[PDB]
Order: structure tokens, then sequence, then C-alpha cells
């Protein structure tokens, strides 16, 4: 999980100008492995 | 590949040459110029799994 968000204000009075603006990103992954493996051999010799 | 008859194999030459076989728990008439026949068996296994 991994999340980048800012919030930037700003109000100026002299006329008046203001500007706000919120910015947020998200980011997440995942992955799952599994694996099985079986091996076997016989031999029988009979006289 | 087996081929074709060749050799007599019952020509008994005026013999009465009695084998019993314990095998097949019988008697059998051998020919009388055949040098030997006799039945103990042998058996071989082989088996394999991969």
């Amino acid at each position: 999980e991994a999340k980048h968000c800012v919030r930037i204000e700003t109000k100026k009075r002299v006329a008046k100008k203001t500007k706000v603006e919120h910015r947020c990103t998200t980011n997440k992954l995942s992955e799952k492995h599994e694996g099985s493996f079986i091996q076997g051999a016989e031999k029988s010799i009979s006289l | 590949q087996f081929r074709n008859r060749v050799i007599n194999t019952k020509s008994f030459g005026g013999q009465c040459r009695k084998v019993f076989s314990g095998d097949g728990k019988d008697f059998y008439r051998l020919s009388g110029n055949v040098l030997s026949y006799t039945f103990q068996v042998k058996i071989n296994n082989d088996f394999n799994y991969e």
C-alpha cells in the first residue's frame, strides 16, 4: 500500500483572491504465488 | 521370423521314450533322436514406474 496526498490553500487580500486545491493518490499491489511438485519412481525385478 | 518346418521332430525311431512333464503333470513321447527336453520353469519380472 502506497499513498501520496497533498492539500494547498491560499487567500490574498489587497481585491480578494483565494485558491485552494486538494490532490490525493493511492497505489496498492498484491501478488500471491503457490506451487507444488512431487515425483516418484519404482523398479521391481524378480526371478 | 521363424520359418517353415525343416527337421522332423517326431521320428520316434521305434523307441518308447516317455518323459513325464512335472509342469503339465503328463507323460509325453520324445523323439528317439532329440538330445534333451526338460520342463523346469524360469520367471523374470521387470517393473518400472516413472
